[PDB]
RNA sequence: GAUGUCGGCUCAUCACAUCCUGGGGCUGAAGUAGGUCCCAAGGGUAUGGCUGUUCGCCAUUUAAAGUGGUACGCGAGCUGGGUUUAGAACGUCGUGAGACAGUUCGGUCCCUAUCUGCCGUGGGCGCUGGAGAACUGAGGGGGGCUGCUCCUAGUACGAGAGGACCGGAGUGGACGCAUCACUGGUGUUCGGGUUGUCAUGCCAAUGGCACUGCCCGGUAGCUAAAUGCGGAAGAGAUAAGUGCUGAAAGCAUCUAAGCACGAAACUUGCCCCGAGAUGAGUUCUCCCUGACCCUUUAAGGGUCCUGAAGGAACGUUGAAGACGACGACGUUGAUAGGCCGGGUGUGUAAGCGCAGCGAUGCGUUGAGCUAACCGGUACUAAUGAACCGUGAGGCUUAACCU
RNA sequence: AAUUCCUUGUCGGGUAAGUUCCGACCUGCACGAAUGGCGUAAUGAUGGCCAGGCUGUCUCCACCCGAGACUCAGUGAAAUU
RNA sequence: CACAGGUGGUCAGGUAGAGAAUACCAAGGCGCUUGAGAGAACUCGGGUGAAGGAACUAGGCAAAAUGGUGCCGUAACUUC
RNA sequence: AGGACCGAACCGACUAAUGUUGAAAAAUUAGCGGAUGACUUGUGGCUGGGGGUGAAAGGCCAAUCAAACCGGGAGAUAGCU
């Protein structure tokens, strides 16, 4: 099973009009810290909902 | 559940003796025959056994002509009516299913005494 | 129950194996039981008996493996298919005597003649 | 269908499904804390706590069952002496997750599981 | 006449003084409370629309809230309407429960579904299996042949080939009413009906004998 | 510069010259059963023995085992038995190599689907302010089979033998859907027995490996063989048909005027989809009512302040599920895990005590362990925000209202 | 009949039913005696037929354990056109 | 090709075993140069299957089954 | 004693599935045949193309065989595409 007729470089753009990627909804950021951390876990260092978890 | 178990709590009969996967028990139960209604009664020996609340079983092996029979009964059933045991024996297992190949002298299983 | 399939004599003469050739009551009808009408095939049958092997006839399942169940759920069940030879054009038993404890299934106008032999239920 | 199915086998046979935990189970009783995957930690969890539960009461049977499980009678010792009385008016759950994930070779999601009382 | 919401929950039995062992689907209704009435004047269609559970009134929509306040108000799992002929009931909740039936055999039980989703023939069409031997190359449990040749050209609408199989309303009619037992909000049928429990269902008279 | 043969399998779809079931005319049609023709394509329409067979013959069923078109439908779907390669032999022909529309034993069947087309399932935008819902129902699809028994009535009919119509009741076969409450299956995540061997120092107790080592039983879930329901009635308009009153055509006539019945076909009734129904419909509820400028002026463009309803995102997850999707919950909490109690399942742990030389037995003990289950419980994880979406809705006419 | 065209010859056996199979008949299209005739114990991954056991081969498929398929991250083909 | 193929000789521990079979191990050497999730149809390799038991099919193809030692005992036929 | 029996190595290749842009230009997996013999294997040698060798299939003679591979006659000839 192959192709008849070669896929159009139109055709190919459609495709990969899902193809798209997607952004961040924009991340939260720490109280304790001003650690711009991803929503749910973990900072940088080791912060995340206030305190401050894992030494150093 | 919650709501269920209560339809079930409420049929549930109270009136049922001891049991074992070893016990003979001679259950009682109706007939209707023809214009009659007796009670039939069942010599066997429990090899399964129930134990699931309104729904439960024995499953008792007889072997009346010659030939091997089982019956699995509702334990809750209008048509169980009574349940004897006559005689309780030592298995040391829930199935007897090892017993569909026996006979007696191999089928022989000893009683419970304690 | 279903073509071929080896079932036991519940009644006498032409005894042991006999092969069910097929199950009637309808068309593209899977299996037979309880009490149903089985076309047979004697297969081993007794040096005199009354039939003898190749014979081709009909009876009803007396007894099987599978078993019956009654409205409560409680389910009876045997160790064995056993069936009964009947007189291929009229029905009804040709064997004098029944062998086995049958099932209260069989008690029709019919199957009478064989409810009422020895056995129990 | 895995309608109403509990448990996850990750991605092998419960053979190896079943050390992987119990040798990241005594892991875990050791260094109370470990950075593993996501999934492998949410699994992880019901497997140690069912252990401490355990380790609630000292005995001498449910200490060799504890050596049943994770075969070492190194933790079956954390157990019941620490973790034991540590959480004994725990009512259950003695972990932590603390999510990171974003692995190097595969971007495989980690996390930070720990004892509930392990800061100090 | 009109129906009940319920929830599904049932499966069990009820032993009769005979001695049978009925089977049944114990359905909950905990009284639909009418949230609007419609008409063929300001809808075009004699219809009732009502409720039965009762949501959180925190993940409730203020279009929502305000919908229940427009009428009596009270939440609930969601909306049902209900078409109905030569009889109304009050705007406001006329609070109707399983009490609607009694003398009513009939019913018809309307639940989601299942919910296999695999699909794939043989299971969602029963079709046949090729021979599991005797040579057969990775063509067990398959369609094989969907169509026909040149003359037809396509594939004709409707041919069955897998495809999510579950999660879709169907019905059930007639199943005998066991019990219509009010008070704790209770209705038993025969037995076997759509829904895993917990499953909003929609039992109404049988609109067949 | 290749359109793979016959049969089988799997899956079909259409025709009507209809096999069954339905409606009728004539009969050398008493009845019951037939015969032949007309109408009718809703639905249904056999398992085996022999052979590669198709077919056919035969056994035994069924209400019936329809005929045909679809590349003698179907190999980028399966088979490779027949049939054209190369090996070999027989009969036969030829001096012979070899040959046969003769036979015989043996003999590699490829393709990850771009386009159309189907089956499912999403992502956009559009429906003219933006939302959350509930509908309406144009249309489209699904389903349409049928036996036997009984009552009518052993009546009508009939010399009897035999034996209805019509109408009603019950229970089946095959098929479809659904659901696990029952019966069972499975259940390598639960419990136990056991063979070999290795290890944890040894005893004892355990764990690894040997198909889950072999095996016994089994929870939830999923299941069929299990269980419950369904192809209906009834309407409309008809077919063939039967006719009424009726002239042409002094009568006659079903038709020319004019009326009435009439079948599983058609329309509907039943179940499902369904407003992209761009002819994009409807009803209920909810939210936004700050300032300015450039202007090449109804066309805007642009700025600051504002961001609601609701959505989405993330997290805990689901009888939902390939991924998307859809559902529940997020501390105003039972959404998951754990934890408690129970259930169930296994089947009486370990330790100790005692009896026996011992294997082992009894006692503690019906113990111990026990999952996806039930009831409950914030112990752990579900963070305040943040993101998107705005700021009263074009014109023309009509109706009201002012 | 590894040989028979008519051919599923005819009969018997086996089967509920056997164009195959076995035993016969002889009408040998077109067997036949070292391009050997007819037999033959044993032997055979040899051709045909039958039976017991056995079973998911099948009635009719169900559940479950693993490797793919599906998802994410990295690398990254093909015939064809 | 850092390719599931091919390649001659030597050595030969423990338990069990007839054994250079086989299973578990010693010495020793390895986990096979993409991983992380999910728990779909369908394909591949397996495990268990009610009742039936070759009805499958061209054909029991494939499966399932049998499986050891000792002893008892064993047909036609035969070149003994 | 035995081209004797069962069965590893070793030799071989009857069956099925999978592979068929393979892990592989013939293999993998589960079965299978021989296994003191016309057995099997290492090293080196000898037969050369109309020639060799062949327990005979036209088989093998470097993934090539009804006449090898390489260079030449050579721009063979091509009423065909
Ligand atoms: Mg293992
Ligand atoms: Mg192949
Ligand atoms: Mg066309
Ligand atoms: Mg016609
Ligand atoms: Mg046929
Ligand atoms: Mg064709
Ligand atoms: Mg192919
Ligand atoms: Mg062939
Ligand atoms: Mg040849
Ligand atoms: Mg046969
Ligand atoms: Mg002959
Ligand atoms: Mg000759
Ligand atoms: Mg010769
Ligand atoms: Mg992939
Ligand atoms: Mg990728
Ligand atoms: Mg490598
Ligand atoms: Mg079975
Ligand atoms: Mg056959
Ligand atoms: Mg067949
Ligand atoms: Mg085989
Ligand atoms: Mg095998
Ligand atoms: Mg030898
Ligand atoms: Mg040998
Ligand atoms: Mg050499
Ligand atoms: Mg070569
Ligand atoms: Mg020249
Ligand atoms: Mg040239």
């Amino acid at each position: 099973a192959v192709q008849q007729n070669k896929p159009t470089r139109s055709k190919r753009g459609m495709r990969r009009s899902h193809d798209a990627l997607t952004a961040v909804t924009s991340l939260s950021v720490d109280k304790t810290s001003g650690e711009k951390h991803l929503r749910h876990h973990i900072t940088a260092d080791g912060y995340y909902r206030g305190r401050k978890v894992i030494a150093k | 559940s919650n709501i269920i178990k209560q339809l079930e709590q409420e049929q549930m009969k109270q009136d049922v003796p001891s049991f074992r996967p070893g016990d003979t028990v001679e259950v009682k139960v109706w007939v209707v025959e023809g214009s009659k209604k007796r009670l039939q009664a069942f010599e066997g020996v429990v090899i399964a056994i129930r134990n699931r609340g309104l729904h439960s079983a024995f499953t008792v092996r007889k072997i009346s002509n010659g030939e091997g029979v089982e019956r699995v009964f509702q334990t809750h059933s209008p048509v169980v009516d009574s349940i004897s045991v006559k005689r309780r024996g030592a298995v040391r297992k829930a199935k007897l299913y090892y017993l569909r190949e026996r006979t007696g002298k191999a089928a022989r299983i000893k009683e419970r005494l304690n | 129950i279903q073509e071929q399939t080896m079932l036991n004599v519940a009644d006498n003469s032409g005894a042991r194996r006999v092969m069910c050739i097929k199950v009637l009551g309808g068309s593209h009808r899977r299996y037979a039981g309880v009490g149903d009408i089985i076309k047979i095939t004697i297969k081993e049958a007794i040096p005199r008996g009354k039939v003898k092997k190749g014979d081709v006839l009909k009876a009803v399942v007396v007894r099987t493996k599978k078993g019956v169940r009654r409205p409560d759920g409680s389910v009876i069940r045997f160790d064995g298919n056993a069936c009964v030879l009947l007189n291929n054009n009229s029905e009804q038993p040709i064997g004098t005597r029944i062998f086995g404890p049958v099932t209260r299934e069989l008690r029709s106008e019919k199957f009478m003649k064989i409810i009422s032999l020895a056995p129990e239920v | 269908m895995r309608h109403r199915k509990s448990g996850r086998q990750l991605n092998r046979n419960s053979s190896h499904r079943q050390a992987m935990f119990r040798n990241m189970a005594g892991s875990l009783v050791r260094h109370e804390i470990i950075k593993t995957t996501l999934p492998k930690a949410k699994e992880l969890r019901r497997v140690v706590e069912p252990l401490i539960t355990l380790a609630k009461t000292d005995s001498v049977a449910n200490r060799r069952l504890a050596f049943a499980r994770t075969r070492d009678n190194e933790i079956v010792a954390k157990l019941f002496n620490e973790l034991g009385p540590r959480f004994a008016s725990r009512a259950g759950g003695y972990t932590r997750i603390l999510k990171c994930g974003f692995r190097a070779g595969d971007n495989a999601p980690m996390a930070y599981i720990e004892l509930v009382d392990r800061s100090e | 006449m009109i129906g009940l919401v319920g929830k599904k929950v049932g499966m069990t039995r009820i032993f009769t003084e005979d001695g049978v062992s009925i089977p049944v689907t114990v359905i909950e209704v905990e009284a639909n409370r009418v949230t609007q009435v419609k008409d063929l004047a300001n809808d075009g269609y004699r219809a009732i629309q009502v409720t039965t559970g009762a949501k959180k009134a925190n993940r409730v929509t203020k279009p929502e809230a305000g919908h229940f306040a427009k009428a009596g108000v009270e939440a609930g799992r969601g909306l049902w309407e209900f078409r109905l002929a030569e009889g109304e009931e009050f705007t406001v909740g006329q609070s109707i429960s399983v009490e609607l039936f009694a003398d009513v055999k009939k019913v018809d039980v309307t639940g989601t579904s299942k919910g296999k989703g695999f699909a794939g023939t043989v299971k969602r069409w029963n079709f046949r299996t090729q021979d599991a031997t005797h040579g057969n190359s990775l063509s067990h449990r398959v369609p094989g042949s969907i169509g026909q040749n040149q003359t037809p050209g396509k594939v004709f609408k409707g041919k069955k080939m897998a495809g999510q199989m579950g999660n879709e309303r169907v019905t059930v009619q007639s199943l005998d009413v066991v019990r219509v037992d009010a008070e704790r909000n209770l209705l038993l049928v025969k037995g076997a009906v759509p829904g895993a429990t917990g499953s909003d269902l929609i039992v109404k008279p049988a609109v067949k004998a």
